[PDB]
């Protein structure tokens, strides 16, 4: 790990990271929001 | 022939207008769009010809008001589940809901 990096990764770590884009439902928000400020989990997400 | 295209409405009916009603669920009907959802207004790009959506999943994505001049976004009303923190009922029984 590399303390100096947003997480403890090591720069082995921060490509196995960056390069892994998952797709989940509530981590993607809603396009036009329901309730809930865009911050955190406290904009409800369930997709349509 | 219902024309829920783009121009202000010249025909609705007989019962008093209501405004709308930002961030509380509501039921709403605007141009053919109906269902029970949270309005707000128009993040979308929209084109003149589509200020009105209905999404795949075949509820209300987008309308444009039937008096301003704005396209709404309507997104369908919040739920969650109901998820409870309780142990046996060799002991007392607890209720935390997530």
């Amino acid at each position: 790990p590399d303390p100096s990096k947003p997480s403890k990764r090591s720069p082995i770590e921060d490509l196995l990271f960056n390069k892994v884009t998952l797709a989940d439902a509530g981590f993607i928000k809603q396009y036009g929001d329901c309730l809930g400020d865009i911050a955190a989990r406290d904009l409800i997400c369930a997709q349509k | 022939s219902f024309e829920l295209l783009h121009a202000p409405a010249t025909v609705c009916g007989p019962k008093k207008s209501t405004n709308l009603v930002k961030n509380k669920c509501v039921n709403f009907n605007f141009n053919g769009l109906t269902g029970t959802g949270v309005l707000t207004e128009s993040n979308k790009k929209f084109l003149p010809f589509q200020q009105f959506g209905r999404d795949i999943a075949d509820t209300t994505d987008a309308v444009r008001d039937p008096q301003t001049l704005e396209i709404l976004d309507i997104t369908p009303c919040s739920f969650g589940g109901v998820s409870v923190i309780t142990p046996g009922t060799n002991t007392s029984n607890q209720v935390a809901v997530l």
